[PDB]
């Protein structure tokens, strides 16, 4: 270009410089490197229901085919039992402002 | 071998559908311009 | 349930009764407001005149001739007939109908002697 | 750590004491309320209105 | 789910008696809202005591009215000690 | 937590019987109904001057009250039977229609 | 409903409360069809079935009651003037920010991201990006305060606080004018005799609770 | 009593143990995976312990451990793992530098075809300016000088200049032979340039 | 610095050049048309005054051949020798003539321009290649693609004959024929969309082609190490089934169903890595 | 859908071929972090 | 190629943990565990509401800056 050019490179050089010293200076490398981990583990390791069992039927946990039937009632018994614990509540709150309306 | 091909299948298929629904609100519309087009009641 | 039309015809009708119970209620509370601003000026400025209070810019002093002023008597007579007629008052523990059962029987009493 | 701590909970509640006994002065530098005949046999303070009376001076008819 | 939307709207209105007349009702709304001059010491106490036996709106409007009506009698009785 | 509290507690019964009486005003008292919205629309009758509105107001208000005496023996028996259909059901088109013509 | 434009009102004894009524006359049939168009489409959504409304409805469906809340509020209050606003800048500042927010008062150009993206102009002309890249960093930064500015349903809570409370000044306001022809023959006794500029309704409740303190009683 | 210290020890040998188990099968196929994303095939078809080894190799090396609780062979077999553990964090440091070199000259390259694609209206410019030029011209300096450090691994000087060398035949093919071009490749055009059919 | 007027002349470039579309010089001023026009690409990035300059020639069809490249010959012998041309083998054997033969990728010797004297005839370079000189692109990153695939037979374990030829039968002979014809013309590359988009990770039609030929290979014991060299990234997986790669090979391959068979070998690879290696 | 759009932006607009398949990937992490997110919070 | 629809999940993710499946019972529970304290609290918020008007729930409005709200007439 012209002579902004060594403003250019003096702004980019600086730029690299602030990274890289973020990205390496003790404590926030450490804190990033565990994040990077953590973010491993929760986006490849997520509680799947879905797996590949390679290992032979006589092999395989019955915790393992189970699961999906263990998972879907307890959240279907969740669903239904907030239902009728909102129902109840309905029910209580609407006697007890009826006796407490007199 | 995979476990659960089917469970795995439809759920998908319900986060998509559910997502489509709630960042579209493809099936709740809003009738305000079906309104002058409408005969009132009263 | 009902057809959908009755159902609004509820929701309109009742939006209209508790419109005219609204109206009921803003006429008497601004009469009642006028009043009562009419009797605060008034008492504000008698007492001001007769040298019961000493009004500086935002707080109120109490004068020498206090012991005259009507706020005082009126203090007076509302401590003197919650003494006589309202006598478990601020410290009836009872349920809601006791409580409303010795209100009721206060105001009977105070009927009595009005 | 711990010792540090404990100092700067004490630190506060002294505070928050001193806020308290301003506040008790501000209420008890007010005249004495008298509680005479059937004043006395109903005293108005309450458990529920109790915050509505601390630290106030009455002077109220009893028997010991 | 119509039917939960007009309970929401029943809702505000208050339960005023088959037998009663407009008027009647005009008048006991005129009597809930009554100025006595011997209330601005009287409703202190009142509304002490009742701030902890009001959880509905029912209870507040009957508590209300008889302290009203205990106010309107006070007041009676005092202008007719102080002329 | 989003949706408004209630003001009046209301029993199954008082807001069926609500209800019906609402529908018949709304079907009868048309007329005043309309008058006292109209006087209660403008600012002056709805904010600065409800004194006008008086008038209008006992007149509907009045009428309501006629609707909700509902002296006739047979708006009796036809409300009754309505109200009996309402409580069973925790339909009843037929007898609210029944119950109107009278 | 169908409110008659010209105003009842005296316009010659009752300035405030005439301009009040024109103008809320005024405005009447538009905020009137916008309200029973939302309405309507409030009631074909709880005519709907299952996930379509009737299910949904009205936890989902509270983008327009804001919309119905806010639509009869300023229905109620025909225009607002801006010596209005600022009173309530003692309780709320940036409340005309708000109300610029929520009612299309004018056309909110991107000042902000306009000059952020200009300030990007500078940078990109002195070590010379191309003029797409130009065209790119000016577009985003308007892009991004668009995207804060429009959608904001907080200002519309703040404007629909913002009309109860100017609903409530403009009710009392019309009643001082109505009633001060009456008070006039107090007023001049009051002021002269009491030097104070606090209300009656504040001095009175010092003397009541002066009274009930310090009284022979 | 020193369940903590136990529980440490145990799940710091567990993990470094047998990660080092697996750690040349990862070295190897990030050998296999071009310059450009080397960490591919662990983000797209299997993370077989990729992760994980990288997390735990810096653990080992910035950890410390307790000798009472490792046996003559435990504690020998852990210095091993822990040997293997910081020579994968050497490779993967080398190779990761190797990739952010590769991607310098392919942000050369995508700069240059930015310039020549029929979308690029925006700025149509007939010679590349000076800059650009002293940047490949640095570029290729650095480029031969990194294949004379790897003379003495033939294995990974092949595949430098199968994969680095390849965007700089790419650049060469994107200008023509006018100006300072003898000059700019002057390094490029004694072996490296033959390796590409020049 | 130099960014505004670049933008400027850029914009004002082809917005004032999108008009004239097609230059469209003449060689000499003719009167009487008895003959083909030709209207052939003329660039030559050695003087910097040139630019991409069509040339509308005018010869008689009967005098040459009817070949593309006979044409084109005629042209660079008599009328204007400056014209350059890659061509060696006048048989369609070398693939050293592939040029864009009137909106087609083909080999100019093996193909015949259209006899309607009315309707011109217009011969450019491959297309998505730089242009070196006129119709003479340079195929070296095509070139340089055709190593990375290793194109040797590969065996991982001796013959026990050492004297004798590998059994290869001719049913497996057959499983080669018809991928080993490739000329390397790179015709279908430049008309591939896909290695229009992605010159540099696309490895193309034809090299994909010969890639899968020496992984059917019998002889070849590398199919594995073959097959895990072409599926990484969009080595392969960028190619789009389009079709246009088989539609204008002059030697009638398919590279559409090479490429095709590739991609099924590659996701059964995937699949197989993990059935066959459970233990 | 993630991977064939990321495709389509890698093989149409040259600038997208500057992120790695390193920051593609952690795009990949934060677009299914916001879904899952979105689809949690559209029900409370 | 020309055909990637398929609800399939991706084998990239159907790996599988060393000591039997992934984690999925233990995750359901907590969430089960945090669904019952969330929609439990909000139940009753609901249901215990009451809307009351008594002259007593108004109190004295205030400025930012402490003082007590008067707007003149004419301001
Ligand atoms: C640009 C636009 C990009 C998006 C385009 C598509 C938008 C439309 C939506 C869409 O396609 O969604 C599907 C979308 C991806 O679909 P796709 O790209 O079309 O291809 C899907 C594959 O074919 C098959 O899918 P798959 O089986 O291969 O997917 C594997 C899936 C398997 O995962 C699961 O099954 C997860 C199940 C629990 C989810 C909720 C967890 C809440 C906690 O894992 C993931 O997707 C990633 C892991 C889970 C991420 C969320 C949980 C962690 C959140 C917190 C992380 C914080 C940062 C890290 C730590 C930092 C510390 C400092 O999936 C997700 O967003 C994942 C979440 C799904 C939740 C619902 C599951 C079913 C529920 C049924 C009831
Ligand atoms: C419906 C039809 C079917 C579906 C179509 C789906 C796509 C629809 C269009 C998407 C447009 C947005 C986009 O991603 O554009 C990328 C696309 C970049 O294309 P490319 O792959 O870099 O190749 C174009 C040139 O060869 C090289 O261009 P360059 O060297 O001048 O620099 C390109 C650079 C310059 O940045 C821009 O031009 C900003 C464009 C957005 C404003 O563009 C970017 O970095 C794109 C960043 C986009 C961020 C999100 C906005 O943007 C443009 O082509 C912008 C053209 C208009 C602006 C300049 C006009 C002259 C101003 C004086
Ligand atoms: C058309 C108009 C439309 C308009 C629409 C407008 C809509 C509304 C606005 C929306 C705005 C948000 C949208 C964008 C979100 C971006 C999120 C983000 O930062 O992603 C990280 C993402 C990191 O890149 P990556 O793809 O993860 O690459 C990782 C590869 O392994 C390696 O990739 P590589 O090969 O490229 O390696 C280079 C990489 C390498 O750089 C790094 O690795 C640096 C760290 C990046 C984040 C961690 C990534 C690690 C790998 C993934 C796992 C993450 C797990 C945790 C997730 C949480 O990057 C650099 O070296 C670049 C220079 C970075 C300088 C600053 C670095 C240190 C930051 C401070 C750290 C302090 C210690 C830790 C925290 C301690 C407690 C506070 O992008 C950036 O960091 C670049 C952009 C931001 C640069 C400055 C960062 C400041 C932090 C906030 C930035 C938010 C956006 C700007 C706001 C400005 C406000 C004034
Ligand atoms: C809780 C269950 C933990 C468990 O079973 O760990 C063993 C198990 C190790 O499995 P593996 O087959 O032996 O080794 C493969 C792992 O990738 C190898 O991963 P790893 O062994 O390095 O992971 C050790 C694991 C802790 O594992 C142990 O301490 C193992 C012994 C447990 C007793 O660390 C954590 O769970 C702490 C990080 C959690 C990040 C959550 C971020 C939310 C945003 O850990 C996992 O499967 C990790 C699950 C992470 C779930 C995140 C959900 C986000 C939504
Ligand atoms: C002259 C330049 C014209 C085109 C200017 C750009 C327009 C599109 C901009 C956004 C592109 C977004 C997608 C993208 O990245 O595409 C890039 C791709 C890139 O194509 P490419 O062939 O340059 O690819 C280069 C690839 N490398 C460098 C890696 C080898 O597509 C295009 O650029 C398409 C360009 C043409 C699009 C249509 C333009 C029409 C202009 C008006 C014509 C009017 C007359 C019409 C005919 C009338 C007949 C009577
Ligand atoms: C026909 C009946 C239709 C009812 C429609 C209104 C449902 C209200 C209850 C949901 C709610 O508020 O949840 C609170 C909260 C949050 O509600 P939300 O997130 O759905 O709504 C928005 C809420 N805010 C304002 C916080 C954003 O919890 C849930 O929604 C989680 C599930 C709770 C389930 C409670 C009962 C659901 C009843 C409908 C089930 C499906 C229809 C079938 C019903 C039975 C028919 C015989
Ligand atoms: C706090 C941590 C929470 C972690 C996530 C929750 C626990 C684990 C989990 O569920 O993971 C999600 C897993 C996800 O695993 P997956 O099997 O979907 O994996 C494939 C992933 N995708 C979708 C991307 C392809 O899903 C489940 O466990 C099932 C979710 C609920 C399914 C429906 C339940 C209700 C069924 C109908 C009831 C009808 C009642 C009557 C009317
Ligand atoms: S496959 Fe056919 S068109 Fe393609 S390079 Fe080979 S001979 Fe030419
Ligand atoms: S057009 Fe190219 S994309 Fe595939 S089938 Fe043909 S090779
Ligand atoms: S000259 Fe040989 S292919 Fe044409």
């Amino acid at each position: 270009n012209h002579s902004c050019q060594k403003v250019f490179e003096g702004f980019v050089s600086a730029l690299y410089d602030t990274s890289y010293f973020f990205r390496n200076f003790g404590p926030f490398k450490a804190t990033i490197h565990y994040a990077t981990y953590a973010n491993y583990l929760a986006q490849n390791w997520a509680p799947r229901v879905s797996y590949i069992e390679t290992s032979t039927p006589a092999y395989t946990l019955a915790k393992n085919k189970y699961a999906v039937y263990i998972v879907y009632g307890l959240i279907g018994g969740a669903l239904i039992h907030n239902y009728m614990l909102d129902n109840k509540a309905a029910q209580k709150s609407q006697q007890y402002y009826l006796k407490h309306r007199d | 071998p995979i476990r659960n091909i089917q469970f795995a299948r439809y759920h998908y298929l319900a986060a998509v559908t559910v997502f489509t629904y709630f960042a579209t609100r493809c099936c709740l519309l809003d009738y305000k311009k079906y309104y002058p087009l409408a005969s009132v009641k009263k | 349930m009902f057809s959908d039309f009755n159902m609004y015809e509820a929701k309109v009708f009742l939006k209209a009764v508790a419109d005219a119970q609204n109206t009921f209620r803003q006429t008497a509370q601004q009469e009642n407001q006028l009043a009562r601003y009419e009797s605060q000026s008034q008492s504000l400025l008698n007492g001001s005149t007769s040298g019961a209070i000493s009004i500086t810019g935002d707080n109120i002093q109490q004068g020498r001739n206090f012991k005259a002023l009507k706020e005082v008597k009126l203090f007076q007579y509302s401590n003197e007939i919650f003494k006589k007629y309202l006598a478990g008052f601020d410290s009836f523990s009872g349920d809601y109908t006791a409580f409303k059962k010795f209100l009721n029987e206060s105001v009977k009493k105070i009927e009595q002697d009005a | 750590i711990g010792t540090l701590l404990y100092g700067a909970n004490q630190s506060s509640k002294a505070r928050e004491n001193k806020v308290a006994t301003e506040t008790r002065k501000e209420r008890m530098a007010k005249p004495t309320i008298q509680l005479t005949g059937a004043d006395s046999q109903n005293p108005p303070f309450t458990e529920k209105n109790i915050n509505d009376w601390l630290y106030k001076t009455v002077s109220i008819t009893g028997r010991p | 789910k119509l039917d939960q939307i007009i309970s929401y709207y029943i809702t505000p209105v208050r339960r005023f008696d088959k037998n009663l007349t407009a008027e009647q009702i005009y008048e006991q709304y005129q009597q809930a809202a009554q100025f006595n001059e011997i209330d601005a010491f009287t409703n202190i106490r009142f509304h002490r005591k009742f701030k902890e036996y009001i959880q509905t709106q029912e209870q507040s409007d009957y508590l209300y009215e008889k302290a009203k009506q205990i106010s309107t009698l006070a007041q009676k009785m005092f202008e007719k000690k102080f002329p | 937590s989003i949706l408004p509290p209630l003001q009046y507690t209301y029993s199954n019964e008082e807001s069926l019987e609500l209800l019906i009486h609402s529908i018949k005003g709304n079907k009868d008292c048309n007329s005043e109904r309309k008058a006292f919205n109209l006087c209660r629309s403008t600012v002056l009758g709805k904010h600065v001057e409800p004194e006008k509105c008086l008038d209008k107001a006992l007149v509907f208000v009045n009428c309501f009250q006629k609707v909700r005496r509902d002296e006739s023996a047979a708006c009796q028996s036809a409300f009754n039977s309505t109200l009996e259909c309402g409580k069973k059901y925790s339909s009843c088109q037929s007898q609210l229609d029944a119950y109107l013509n009278c | 409903v169908r409110l008659n434009l010209k105003s009842n009102v005296d316009q010659n004894e009752y300035p405030f409360l005439a301009k009040w009524d024109k103008d809320m006359r005024q405005n009447y049939e538009e905020y009137q069809n916008r309200i029973d168009a939302t309405t309507y489409h409030l009631q074909r959504s709880q005519r709907g079935i299952a996930v379509f409304g009737e299910w949904m409805y009205p936890r989902y469906f509270q983008k327009d009651i804001l919309e119905l809340e806010v639509l009869r509020r300023k229905q109620q209050l025909g225009k607002i003037y801006p010596e209005e606003v600022s009173s309530y800048t003692q309780i709320n500042p940036d409340i005309a920010n708000d109300l610029n927010l929520t009612f299309n008062a004018k056309l909110l150009w991107p000042v902000r991201g306009m000059t952020v993206g200009a300030g990007f102009f500078a940078f990109a002309h002195l070590f010379n990006l191309p003029y797409s890249f130009r065209l790119g960093l000016f577009v985003l930064p308007t892009a991004v305060e668009l995207a804060f500015t429009w959608g904001n349903k907080t200002s519309q809570f703040k404007s629909i606080e913002f009309m109860d409370y100017l609903l409530q000044y403009r009710v009392s306001k019309a009643l001082l004018e109505k009633n001060a022809k009456h008070f006039a023959e107090k007023k001049a006794a009051y002021q002269k005799e009491i030097n104070s500029s606090q209300s009656v309704q504040d001095l009175y409740n010092q003397l009541i609770t002066l009274v009930s303190e310090q009284a022979p009683s | 009593m020193s369940l903590v210290s136990l529980f440490k020890n145990t799940f710091l040998k567990s993990r470094v143990i047998g990660l080092s188990f697996q750690a040349q099968r990862v070295m190897a196929q990030m050998a296999k995976t071009d310059f450009e994303n080397p960490d591919e095939h662990f983000l797209l078809n299997d993370a077989m312990k990729y992760n994980e080894l990288v997390f735990y190799g810096r653990l080992a090396e910035n950890w410390s451990i307790n000798p009472e609780l490792f046996g003559k062979a435990e504690l020998a077999k852990y210095n091993e793992a822990k040997q293997t553990l910081i020579d994968f964090n050497q490779y993967h440091a080398l190779v990761q530098n190797l990739h952010e070199f590769y991607w310098e000259l392919k942000t050369i390259y995508l700069e240059l075809s930015r310039g020549v694609a029929t979308s690029n209206f925006h700025n149509k410019r007939e010679v590349t300016h000076s800059i650009i030029e002293s940047d490949i011209k640095n570029s290729i300096h650095k480029y031969i000088q990194l294949i004379d450090d790897l003379k003495d691994y033939p294995e990974w000087q092949h595949k430098v200049r199968e994969e680095i060398g390849y965007y700089a035949h790419m650049i060469y093919t994107s200008v023509n032979h006018d100006g300072n071009f003898p000059e700019i490749f002057k390094e490029f055009n004694k072996v490296d340039s033959l390796y590409y059919f020049k | 610095s130099i960014c505004l007027e670049s933008i400027s002349g850029t914009i004002k470039g082809l917005q004032k050049a999108n008009y004239v579309v097609e230059h469209n010089p003449n060689l000499t001023s003719e009167e009487k048309k008895h003959l083909k026009q030709f209207l052939v690409y003329r660039y030559n990035p050695a003087d910097p005054h040139d630019q991409p300059k069509y040339v509308s020639y005018w010869c008689d069809i009967k005098k040459f051949p009817p070949m593309f490249l006979d044409a084109i010959l005629y042209i660079k012998n008599e009328l204007d020798p400056t014209l350059s041309i890659r061509r060696s083998c006048r048989e369609g054997i070398c693939g050293s003539c592939a040029v864009n033969c009137d909106g087609l990728h083909t080999l100019a010797c093996i193909s015949g321009f259209n006899r309607d004297l009315s309707k011109p005839t217009i011969i450019t370079p491959l297309g998505h290649m730089f242009i070196l000189k006129d119709l003479v692109v340079d195929m070296t990153n095509f070139y340089a693609q055709y190593k990375m695939i290793e194109p040797y037979l590969k065996r991982k374990t001796p013959k026990p004959d050492a004297n004798k030829e590998y059994p290869q039968s001719p049913e497996q002979r057959a499983l080669l024929d018809g991928l080993y014809e490739c000329v390397l013309c790179a015709a279908c590359s430049t008309s591939c969309p896909s290695y229009w988009w992605h010159p540099d990770r696309y490895l193309g039609p034809a090299i994909l082609q010969q890639a899968y030929r020496w992984i059917v290979d019998s002889r070849d014991e590398y199919t594995q190490e073959r097959i895990e060299r072409i599926a990484e990234d969009v080595r392969l997986d960028d190619c789009q089934q389009i079709g246009m790669c088989s539609f204008t090979c002059p030697k009638g391959l398919n590279p559409q169903l090479s490429l095709k068979n590739l991609m099924d070998m590659v996701k059964d690879f995937r699949q197989k890595r993990i059935e066959q290696e459970v233990l | 859908m993630f991977k064939e759009l990321i495709h389509i932006f890698r093989t149409y607009f040259i600038t997208f071929r500057y992120l790695k398949k390193s920051n593609i990937n952690f795009l990949k992490n934060l677009s299914y972090t916001l879904i899952a997110y979105y689809l949690i919070i559209n029900f409370m | 190629a020309r055909l990637w629809w398929t609800l399939d999940p991706s084998k990239y993710y159907l790996k599988q943990i060393s000591s039997g499946g992934r984690n999925e019972i233990l995750f359901t529970v907590l969430g089960v565990t945090a669904a019952y304290w969330y929609f439990g609290n909000k139940r009753c918020e609901h249901y215990w509401r009451r809307q009351i008007d008594n002259c007593q729930s108004w109190s004295r409005a205030q400025n930012i800056n402490g003082n007590n709200l008067t707007v003149k007439q004419y301001f």
